[PDB]
RNA sequence: CAUCCGGGUGUUGUCUCCAUCCAUAUUUUUUGGAACUUUUC
């Protein structure tokens, strides 16, 4: 967004970066009678496929395209219902015999679930420092707890003062 | 068991068949029935000699066993 | 198709007449109708004759021995 | 044990059999065994006389089994 | 050459079994395989072959202390910097590995990566073209859709084996934390949903046609597979076999006896649950759950398995990672299934035949050698290709030819590249080879120049032999490029490195497509936005190194019409009429379907060749047609279809049979272009009604003047009958959360097409199945729109199947409709619009 | 057990080996078995006598086997 | 291009605390088709 110059809505903006945006030549390539027009060619556009709609890039960087969509089941009021229990989110849906001594050979313990389990299972899906248990020690002031809530929309109920608290605090961040 | 037949493993062996012929070489693998595998093998039927490479034999042809040198390093 | 076993269970409700082969001997052979068998090749032959084609006149036989199973 | 064997291929076909005793045989083949033994149609021996019978193989005496025809 | 290898052999990072040996296996025919890989977006694929990859290598060189712990996926055959970045496979690179299975045989195994997003699915079909089979991987999760019953049917529809893998299990446990009972029901509402789509034939966790794995975390089972490593050592060996059989739907175990019955007694659960998904599910709870001490006791009590405290000093991930890898043994469960699943004879002369006329002659010692795609390496540009016979070797001087030549199928025809050396693919490296054997798929130096994208590849020392041979068919891609681009560099000077990378961009992406306006503007067409994106990122970066200008993203539009001539030649002696007509959509889609006709299908009328009774039988058969018309039915078109229609056929059929080809040819020429745009003609049937000949046609009746008055003709016939614009139509896979709904609703209203043929709950899973319908030139930016809007949530595919032109709205031929410039265009007419503006560009 | 996954391993390759018959066969081997059957193709038998002849297919029961002669680089396989 | 606040590793000297693999007598291997004779070189 920075060197194209086009920044996101809820993104911070910078100076130009590249000076020179004089040339708008008009010809036949260009000329309004050959193209066609649909659609706004949003910002949004340029940023996502900046060798595409952005016509000449530099110093620009090909961006991650497409995580896979984690549908995640987190619960958040009662304890008490199972590590393994069906949610409402999830969609409806006379031969040979061998001594008896013989099972499965993991399940001599009658049960799967553990009461410190449950949490166990929740703290895989989770953040940088909880999900490992061994670490270094780092200093006071090299913590960032503040540093996630800027980094991430504002969302529509705030007033204008904290959303423009939310894009000075992400220039600074970029820089 | 078995015990014995793995402290012989890699060793040139003197093996003497039901049919007379003797193989000899080292032995790389061993078997309940006593299916032998040998590396680098000779037979000596009788002032005699052929060479043969990897045999594996059975364990009806089978008759003994015998060592002929320690295990190679 | 026909399994080996299902085959000889035809022999006994045809009555058929059949000879039998011996294992390491090809000098003798045998013939008779088979009443009945088991599950290790035995079999109660009736009327059987030992076969220069010197004919010679109930037994069993033990099925270790046997090689060919032939009709009429 | 009991390791069914690979004659699906050669079911309905001609055989030229080799058993004990030097003894041979061709045939068509009808079925198979566990243990090998055999049922073969229009069973002719071949001695060089060859004499038509019409037959069920041993498994323990069988030494091999060809093809007469690719 | 030696002192080549020297250098070469040290590059690789050499392996456990060693060149020699899997070097050596290469001779026997049935010895070594062909496999290809593919399914939808980030099913695994990559991560799959990384699998294998790091249990062959001993190094590896290139891992980080990070990632051979846990957690970022090591990933191999990524080695395109735009892939890394991106994020997603793009060009399919191939892996060639040594491969061990159960009875201990080892065969030699050729592996292809290709990409699963729907755009380069052209790279899928570049694969399948080599591969004897294919390994479908789908997320448990997400489970089938579209994509997946495409690729399932174009792949049986090649003969090509299809084994399935499921993957990501452990999200269906961890993720969603589904219970045993009822995972089972999930796993098995996919197996189920698979077979439908599929025909003839029915799989099952008992068959051994189904593989369960996670990649991640680095396992793979088949009920085999299990059987044999834990349960096996337990019971004996003759009972075990069945056991399998009986494991699988119905089957529960009261204490030694298992019952049919539904669970009578206490406590009870099918068997797959009770010996598979419950364990499983302990050494999920029990690994991170657990007392580290606790577990050691179990790993020697059931599994015979001893860890030190260094393997316990980790962390959930890496420690459960540690553990499935240490319990779940070389993935060679995988290769034993592969290889007991494949039978040579069955298959390969139907798949052979398909691609050639069944024929077959001359077989053996003779060489032959496919070649579909082209590979960008390091060095150069190498050429992939399929030994189909005989044997190559080092400076071999050999035969090339290009396919569409080929469809034309002595002196002057062969050209000749000597092979300057063979290579064996291994994602990053290349391992130098003397010789090349049938079976094999390898890197070719030097026989790129005689061919763009597919080319066939023979030597024939006979004259009879060399008449026999058939040439391989041109690759059909699955999709059609459809995306237009207008090219111009920045500086006109530069022209001449433009025009050179765009000829080595056609011969790297084989959906690529090239063409030259008069104006010396480069339209290229591309199949979507990633893709072309792609492409634009290599030409400015990797080939040229020259700024370009890029238009505004167009799409390809179709002419066509809904309902007398009269003509005149040049020399007025010649005089033309000709009916032009709509087509019956039954019709047109019969034709868009490429077929043989087999089964109960429509014949595709390119089985035109066989006699015009089963020709013109189908026709009658299907339509009710005409038994006259379906007689005379001379041809189809570059697409649609000719029929003669006049007593004067009756009157002189001799002389109009001397007219045939100079027909034939214009047609094709004719149709190929268009009255309205320049553009190609769609649902189209033409019946000639009349033809004036020349008195005495002195040489008079020349190609020159009824070539070009049957074109006008045509022409005349179309805009008299009503003309109209046909605009390509996407299929919208859009996959979302419930409530998010009714904002998809509302960005199809907002796009223009605003279209959605299906919605479906997805069984299992909190998500919707989407489909939809969206015009092309609205479709710019149409993934990122959606992307926004649910807030990362959900996600979009467009993929050109059936390749349907839809009337665009407005009247063909209607002056007062338009307004001013800049504004998009009403609805009443997006016919007349789109006509002056490529009318504009055209002249 | 190992001596018999060996064979299933040289199963392409061209193998020697002796019958209680007496004579030794020599061709590529397409199928092997844990009972020691096979089966081959192009095979060049020497009996006693030296008699050569050819034999496009055959079967082998393994209780008539004696014993097998291997290719050399079936030493380094994994055991 | 520099400064500044920090981090790791090795090494050297120190300090405190502590020690100096299944069991099968009935067809593919381990409960035998073996035994025996004679001629040729
Ligand atoms: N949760 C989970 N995700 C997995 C597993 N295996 C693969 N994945 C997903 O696969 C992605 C990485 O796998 P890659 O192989 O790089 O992606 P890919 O399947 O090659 O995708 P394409 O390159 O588009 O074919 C990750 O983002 C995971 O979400 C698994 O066992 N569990």
């Amino acid at each position: 967004g920075k060197a194209l110059n086009n920044a996101i809505p809820g993104g911070p903006k910078f100076e130009p970066l590249y000076p020179r945006e004089e040339e708008e030549d008009y010809n036949e390539f260009n000329s309004i009678d050959r193209v066609i027009f649909r659609v706004p060619i949003r910002s949004e556009y340029k940023v996502a496929f900046p060798h595409l709609y952005n016509s000449r890039p530099r110093s620009v960087r090909i961006p991650w395209y497409n995580n896979p969509v984690s549908c995640i089941i987190q619960n958040d009021e009662e304890y008490d219902t199972p590590a393994l229990f069906f949610d409402p989110s999830l969609n409806p849906i006379g031969d040979f015999t061998l001594p008896e001594d013989f099972a499965p050979l993991l399940a001599e313990e009658e049960e799967l679930i553990l009461p410190n389990t449950k949490d166990a299972m929740s703290l895989y899906h989770s953040p940088f420092p909880f999900n490992r248990t061994k670490g270094k020690m780092v200093r006071a002031q090299d913590v960032a707890l503040a540093k996630k809530w800027f980094l991430q929309h504002p969302d529509e109920e705030y007033p204008v003062k904290v959303k423009v608290s939310y894009q000075k605090l992400l220039k600074n961040y970029v820089l | 068991h078995s015990s014995r037949l793995a402290n012989l493993i890699d060793y040139k062996l003197r093996v003497l068949t039901q049919d007379g012929r003797v193989y000899i070489g080292q032995l790389m693998a061993f078997d309940k029935h006593m299916n032998l595998v040998l590396n680098e093998c000779i037979e000596e039927r009788v002032v005699e000699k052929r060479v043969l490479g990897l045999t594996i034999l059975r364990g009806e042809q089978i008759l003994s066993t015998v060592v002929e040198d320690k295990p190679l390093l | 198709m026909v399994p080996p076993i299902n085959c000889i269970f035809n022999f006994l409700q045809q009555q058929t007449p059949v000879t039998i082969w011996l294992f390491e001997q090809i000098g003798i052979r045998i013939k008779g109708k088979i009443v009945g068998f088991d599950e290790f090749m035995n079999v109660v032959i009736d009327e059987a004759v030992e076969i220069k084609e010197d004919v010679e006149k109930k037994i069993l036989l033990k099925g270790d021995n046997i090689t060919l199973i032939t009709s009429a | 044990m009991v390791s069914t064997p690979e004659l699906k291929k050669y079911m309905d076909k001609k055989i030229l059999l080799n058993i004990n005793g030097s003894r041979k045989v061709a045939g068509i083949l009808r079925g198979y065994d566990i243990f090998l033994n055999v049922v073969l149609d229009d069973a002719m021996e071949i001695n060089a006389n060859n004499h038509q019978l019409g037959t069920v193989i041993r498994g323990n005496s069988i030494i091999s089994l060809e093809a007469l025809d690719a | 050459e030696h002192t080549i290898f020297t250098q070469l052999k040290k590059n690789i990072p050499k392996t456990r079994y060693n060149r020699d040996y899997m070097l050596s296996m290469a001779n026997i025919p049935e010895r070594i395989i062909n496999v290809g890989v593919i399914g939808p977006l980030h099913s695994g694929k990559t991560s799959l072959m990384d699998l294998l990859v790091i249990d062959s290598h001993k190094r590896i060189p290139d891992m980080s202390k990070n990632v051979e712990l846990g957690w970022k996926p090591l990933r191999y055959l990524d080695n395109l910097k735009q892939e890394i970045d991106r994020g997603l496979s793009i060009k399919l690179n191939g892996s060639t590995l040594l491969c061990t299975d159960l009875e201990s045989k080892s065969r030699m195994i050729n592996f292809l990566d290709a990409p699963g997003h729907v755009n380069f699915m052209d790279e899928t079909a570049v694969a399948l073209a080599a591969s004897d089979l294919v390994l479908i991987v789908i997320d448990v999760v997400e489970g089938v859709t579209f994509v997946v019953e495409q690729l399932i049917k174009q792949s049986i529809k090649n003969n090509v084996a299809m084994c399935f893998v499921i993957n990501k299990l452990d999200r269906l446990i961890l993720d969603l934390k589904l219970p045993p009972m009822d995972a089972y029901l999930k796993l098995n509402h996919i197996i189920a949903n698979i077979n439908s789509f599929t025909k003839g034939n029915v799989f099952s966790p008992i068959d051994n046609n189904i593989i369960f794995a996670s990649t991640k975390l680095g396992f793979t089972f088949t009920i085999k597979e299990f059987v044999s490593y834990y349960y096996a050592h337990s019971i004996p060996s003759s009972k075990i076999d069945d056991f399998t059989t009986r494991l699988w739907g119905s089957v529960y175990y009261h204490k030694g006896n298992f019952r049919t019955k539904p669970f009578e007694n206490v406590e009870k659960y099918p068997t797959f649950v009770e010996f598979i998904l419950i364990p499983l599910y302990k050494i999920f709870s029990y690994a991170l759950s657990m007392e580290k001490d606790k577990l050691k006791n179990l790993l020697r009590s059931n599994f015979r398995v001893n860890l030190s405290q260094e393997a316990l000093q980790y962390d959930p991930q890496p420690f459960l990672k540690h553990v499935l890898q240490l319990i779940f043994r070389q993935q060679t469960g995988l290769v034993d299934a592969i290889t007991r699943c494949y039978q040579p004879f069955e298959l390969f002369d139907n798949k052979t035949a398909h691609l050639s006329i069944p024929g077959k002659s001359t077989p053996e010692g003779t060489l032959w050698a496919h070649v579909l795609k082209t590979v960008d390496y390091g060095g150069a540009e190498w050429s992939l290709v399929r030994i189909y016979s005989g044997l190559l070797k080092r400076g071999d001087t050999v035969r090339i030819l290009d396919t569409s030549q080929s469809e034309s199928r002595e002196d002057d025809e062969t050209p000749s590249c000597e092979v300057e050396e063979i290579g064996l693919l291994g994602g990053r490296y290349v391992y130098p080879v003397h010789e090349a054997h049938k079976g094999q798929i390898v890197l070719i130096k030097g026989i790129s120049s005689a061919y763009i994208k597919s080319a066939t590849l023979y030597s024939v020392k006979s004259k009879e032999d060399m008449k026999q041979l058939k040439f391989f068919k041109p690759l059909d891609y699955i999709t059609e490029a459809v995306f237009k681009i207008v090219l111009q560099p920045l500086l006109p000077r530069e022209l001449p490195k433009l025009l050179d990378a765009l000829n080595k961009i056609s011969k790297y992406y084989p959906g690529v497509i090239i063409k030259v306006e008069e104006s010396g503007e480069h339209v290229i067409l591309g199949n979507g936005e990633l893709y072309m994106d792609c492409l634009l990122y290599d030409l400015r970066a990797s080939y040229a190194k020259i700024e370009i200008k890029i238009s505004d993203p167009l799409t390809v539009f179709s002419e066509s019409c809904s309902n007398s001539r009269l003509g005149e030649e040049n020399l007025p002696g010649l005089s033309i009429s000709v009916a032009a007509e709509p087509m019956d959509s039954k019709m047109i889609q019969d034709l868009s379907r490429n077929t043989l006709g087999k089964g109960q299908n429509c014949l595709d009328i390119d089985g035109i060749m066989d006699n015009p009774r089963k020709l013109s039988k189908i026709l009658r058969t299907e339509y009710g047609w005409d038994s006259l018309a379906s007689r005379n039915v001379w041809s189809f078109y570059n697409g649609n279809v000719l029929i003669n229609d006049t007593l004067p056929d009756e009157i002189s059929p001799e002389l109009l049979s001397k007219y045939k080809e100079q027909i034939i040819q214009g047609f094709y020429w004719a149709v190929k272009e268009g009255p309205l745009a320049e553009e190609p003609i769609y649902g189209v049937q033409y019946k000639l009604l009349s033809i004036s000949v020349p008195s005495d046609v002195n040489i008079d009746v020349m190609k020159s003047q009824i070539i070009p008055l049957m074109k006008k003709a045509c022409y005349v016939g179309l805009l008299t009958a009503i003309p109209i614009l046909l605009e390509p139509i996407y299929e919208v896979d859009i996959t979302v959360h419930a409530p998010l709904l009714p904002i998809v609703e509302e960005l199809m209203k907002k796009r223009r097409g605003s279209r959605i043929y299906k919605t479906i709950k997805v069984a299992g899973t909190p998500l919707l199945e989407v489909r939809g319908q969206v015009p092309v030139i609205e479709s710019a930016g149409f993934e990122t729109d959606l992307r926004l809007s649910t807030n990362g949530l959900g996600m979009c595919q467009l993929y050109f199947w059936h390749k349907i032109w839809r009337k665009v709205p407005g009247d063909v031929l209607d002056k007062d409709a338009f307004i001013p410039k800049l504004k998009p265009a009403p609805i009443n007419s997006l016919s007349r619009d789109f006509v002056m503006k490529t009318r504009r560009r055209k002249g | 057990g190992i001596p018999v996954k060996l064979l299933n391993e040289a199963q392409g390759h061209i193998v020697s080996l002796e019958l209680t018959t007496g004579a030794t066969y020599r061709g590529k081997l397409v199928e092997s078995e844990d009972s020691m059957n096979v089966q081959l193709r192009d095979v060049i038998a020497t009996e006693p006598q030296g008699a050569v002849t050819h034999m496009d297919q055959i079967f082998v029961r393994g209780s008539q086997i004696k014993f097998i002669v291997v290719p050399d680089l079936l030493k380094n396989a994994p055991l």
